[PDB]
């Protein structure tokens, strides 16, 4: 949003995650901060996925349950917060207030009232549709490559037979054959080699120095990054 | 399952060492067919 | 054999379906009420319908649309490429206008011998491009099915 | 419970052919056509009696395919490079096709039910797409409204937001309520008079799971009435 | 859906103007507590913000702050700033800020999808012991035996490719083995 | 006539084959007898009263 | 006043996250395997390629 609590918030933060996404956010070009939330859920919806929105966890549901259910929330809280019922200064019902919140809590209640007016109040009701199981006969496309594979076997046994006969219709030699075979036996002693020596067969996530002390726990340790872990090494 | 998030990718040294499978499986095959002539030229 | 599958090049009677007709095919229409889809005569580039107020009118189908709702994928991509530039099909027709001039040209330009051979390999090309237009009218037809 | 009974579908004689859509057996009928003309136009192209050597004909090359579509193996091998090309790729082709139906048709053998029908009062609960409704002036819309059964509460809160109007004037008007709605709606009503139903014609309804409650149907006099001790 | 216009609000008046959960909310505070209420939508539309140079609280916070709204049963996040002149209550319900994504299309027209059941690690492993199968059996074959006894055999290297292949495609071969190494 | 046993051939062995497994280790109770009437045609299983 | 100053902060969460999760060697495996079925595994069969 152009001016939220949302916009506040990274504005605050430290991390160095939400603070990348802050420097993104404060030079990109179209503006990714929207005039109001229900611009940036149409923004969203119109750009097809190349452009996301971030806001309340309750909103974000809200507007999966409606039509055209189109929009996917992900990830997890970023932060957490919360809304309190407000009264003045000196409240007279203020204190029974927090009490009936309470109660209206633990009789679940609150939580009732909750997962009733999004979940089924909403549009779209994904249950009945998520509750399709139905196998079905196989479509041509399903296998439309197998048929593609046979075409392209088929067009290139022409090809090879064409080329063979025109040979036809024009002499392997021992001494060459000798020589071929030092050669591969030189050439497959030295990618062997190469391979079991040098260590980059697998690239993936993986340990490097920021613990190459498996003993220390070094509080986050940089999950793992990058590796070219090796046969007789690992590396990063 | 897909080990998507390890994202594990097989570098230029596994690739080899398949190459070093199928030039030694072709050596060997051109190393038979060569002893193969030198036995028949022992027959004759 | 050259002439059927010019025909069948030459005319828009492919698929028969509850189509969208000339009454929708003015993108957001008001008032329309979606017409509710009477048939359409599907083609090799032709979305007219057939049985309605308005048929008799012929507009090509545009494959590529105006707002793509998938996320464009790169497989698909070719294949909806290759569906609507129709070229398996057209290289076909092609291959056997090629085969009748060697069928033409087998009396005449004596021993060659290979002319009536040239003739058999064009024959079974066109009919390989025939089979893989047909699956990818199949598979364009699969893809976006409906409700 | 009363909803629409779902349909009994009574497969004709060719239920073999449900696995594999219909294109699919016509283009499978078009690629056994053309591997069988290909492999004999490969295995005949005047050779340099070449051409005598090989024993593909037609007629034969025609019969290799088949053997080999129906994966019980024929006699005749293909002894061409290219030959032998069009003959391996045929079997992996065949290899896919015959497996996809094999494993398509074990999946079409196991069939299970009541995932189209309603399972109870808590799946009429669960999903308001079969919506139902009660008897006007009737003992049972009575209980529902003031029974706390949990399920029973949520089914009067969308008793209260229906539109249009789930409730129906008499009981034959909510039986054909039933049948006019193409099973996208259900309808509550006794047991003793859905048991008569469903038993009379056009016979396209039954009770999903069972009676929620227990009830008597008793004669009935005034109260103090003098000859309801008599009938007693 | 916290405070909702029906499309029969314009008919309906007072308390039963509004509806939706804070709504159902404000009537669940009243009945344990005990107090008739009204209904309000504050014209400005705007959470409650102390503003920079006129340090006025815009809005709600504002409106409770000047005796004019007696309690705000409203979608109103606790802050610093706002707690501090007036006091909240402990917070109901909870929020985060969450990621929204226009729902990515799902099919899987998967072109080569025949070969999905195996990974890719099986399919080269068994190409690989394609080949090691096939070499062994002309290996083995084509061993010395003892011109004719060396020539007898019909497994060349070629035919020892097609002799395997036709065993993986399940499908019958011309010629067997016909020696012990080999047809094991 | 080799073409056409062939062809079925495929479907009924694949049909035989289809859930074979599950025909072999279902250990279901028979229940033979199931009403009063059922009951009543047969001494062999006695009424207790 | 000093916890909502510390929330307002993220001293609780950073507190939080940092003793839990650093602290947690043992991998979470919460997820295990997440679609019901997947594809076969070398490992299921590398005793018949040996
Ligand atoms: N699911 S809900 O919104 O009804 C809901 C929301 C919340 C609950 C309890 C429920 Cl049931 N607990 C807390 C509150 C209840 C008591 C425990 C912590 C405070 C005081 N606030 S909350 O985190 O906002
Ligand atoms: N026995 C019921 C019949 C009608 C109904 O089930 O609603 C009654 O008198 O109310």
């Amino acid at each position: 949003l152009d001016s939220g609590s949302t916009k506040e918030f990274f504005r605050r933060s430290k991390i160095a995650v939400f603070d990348k996404m802050w420097t993104y956010m404060r030079s990109a070009e179209p503006s990714v901060f929207v005039r109001t939330t229900a611009e940036g859920v149409a923004r969203v919806r119109k750009s097809k996925g190349k452009y996301a929105y971030l806001l309340e966890s309750t909103m974000n549901e809200y507007i999966e349950q409606r039509k055209p259910c189109d929009t996917m929330k992900v990830g997890g809280n970023l932060d957490s917060k919360g809304y309190g019922i407000a009264t003045p200064k000196g409240s007279s019902l203020g204190t029974p207030v927090n009490l009936a919140v309470l109660k209206l809590s633990e009789q679940g209640v609150l939580d009732k009232l909750k997962n009733k007016w999004w979940y089924d109040k909403g549009e779209c009701g994904a249950k009945d549709s998520g509750s399709k199981e139905k196998t079905s006969a196989l479509s041509l496309s399903n296998v439309a490559g197998v048929f593609y594979i046979l075409v392209g076997g088929l067009g290139l046994a022409m090809l090879v037979a064409l080329i063979e006969f025109c040979y036809k219709s024009r002499l392997f030699d021992r001494g060459v054959q000798m020589l071929l075979t030092t050669v591969g036996a030189f050439a497959a002693f030295s990618l062997m080699t190469i391979a079991v020596g040098t260590d980059y067969w697998l690239y993936s996530r993986g340990v490097c120095k920021t613990k190459s002390v498996s003993e220390d726990e070094t509080s986050k340790k940089n999950e793992e990054v990058m590796t070219h872990s090796g046969l007789w090494r690992t590396c990063c | 399952s897909d080990s998507k998030k390890n994202s594990y990718s097989y570098g230029w040294s596994f690739y080899f060492g398949a190459l070093s499978f199928i030039i030694a499986e072709m050596v060997g095959v051109l190393a038979v067919h060569m002893f193969i002539d030198r036995h028949k030229q022992l027959t004759g | 054999a050259f002439s059927l599958m010019t025909i069948a090049v030459g005319t828009d009677y492919w698929l028969y379906s509850r189509g969208v007709c000339k009454t929708k095919s003015v993108s957001e229409d008001e008032t329309s009420k979606k017409n509710e889809e009477v048939m359409t005569h599907s083609g090799l580039w032709r979305t007219c319908c057939l049985e309605g107020n308005f048929k008799g009118l012929c507009k090509q189908i545009d494959h590529f649309p105006e707002d793509a709702d998938y996320e464009a994928d790169t497989a698909e991509y070719f294949l909806r490429a290759v569906r609507a530039s129709s070229i398996f099909p057209i290289l076909s027709v092609i291959l056997l206008f090629m085969g009748g001039l060697c069928i033409a040209a087998s009396e005449f330009y004596k021993t060659r011998h290979n002319i009536i051979l040239s003739a058999g390999i064009f024959f079974v090309s066109a009919g390989l491009s025939n089979i893989i237009g047909i699956i990818v009218y199949i598979s364009a037809n699969a893809g976006d099915p409906s409700k | 419970i009363m909803i629409k009974k779902p349909q009994k579908s009574k497969p004709g004689v060719f239920s073999f052919l449900d696995p594999l859509a219909y294109e699919i057996w016509m283009c499978i009928v078009f690629a056994y056509i053309g591997v069988s003309v290909v492999l004999f136009l490969v295995s005949r192209f005047s050779p340099y009696s070449s051409e005598s050597t090989n024993e593909f004909g037609i007629f034969n090359s025609l019969w290799f395919s088949l053997g080999a579509f129906m994966q019980q193996g024929c006699d005749i091998s293909p002894r061409s490079l290219s030959g032998r090309i069009v003959g391996g790729v045929w079997w992996f082709f065949t290899l896919i096709i015959i497996s996809s139906y094999t494993a398509n048709l074990a999946a079409f053998l196991t069939v299970e039910r009541m995932v189209s029908p309603i399972e109870s009062a808590e799946d009429l609960s669960k999903q308001t797409e079969i919506a139902y409704g009660t008897l006007d002036s009737g003992s049972t819309k009575e209980f529902f409204r003031r029974s706390k059964i949990a399920v029973f509460d949520k089914m009067w809160t969308y008793m209260r937001s229906a539109e249009p109007s789930v409730f129906v004037r008499t009981t034959a008007e909510g039986v054909a309520r039933v049948r006019k709605s193409k099973g996208k709606y259900a309808y509550l009503l006794e047991s003793t008079m859905n048991e008569y139903i469903e038993q009379r014609k056009p016979c396209d309804t039954m009770k999903v799971g069972g009676n929620l409650d227990s009830k008597g149907y008793g004669i009935a006099t005034p109260k103090g009435s003098s000859l309801g001790t008599p009938v007693n | 859906p916290y405070v909702m216009m029906k499309k029969n609000h314009e008919m309906l008046e007072g308390n039963e103007r509004y509806e939706g959960y804070c709504v159902d909310l404000a009537a669940e505070i009243a009945k344990h507590c005990g107090f008739k209420y009204k209904l309000t939508i504050v014209g400005d539309g705007k959470y409650g913000a102390r503003d920079a140079d006129t340090k006025i609280w815009n809005g709600m916070v504002g409106e409770l702050v000047y005796g004019k709204a007696d309690i705000a049963i409203a979608p109103l996040t606790i802050t610093l700033v706002r707690e501090e002149v007036i006091d909240f209550s402990k917070p109901f319900m909870s929020l985060g800020i969450s990621i929204m994504i226009k729902k990515p299309q799902k099919s899987k027209p998967g072109v080569f999808s025949f070969l999905d059941p195996l990974a890719y690690e099986i399919w080269m492993c068994i190409v690989f012991a394609y080949i090691g199968v096939s070499v062994v059996l002309f290996l083995v074959s084509r061993f010395s035996p003892y011109q004719s006894s060396e020539s007898t055999n019909e497994f060349g290297i070629f035919n020892s490719l097609w002799f395997s292949l036709g065993a993986f495609m399940q499908q019958g071969c011309d010629i067997s083995p016909r020696s012990l190494s080999g047809r094991i």
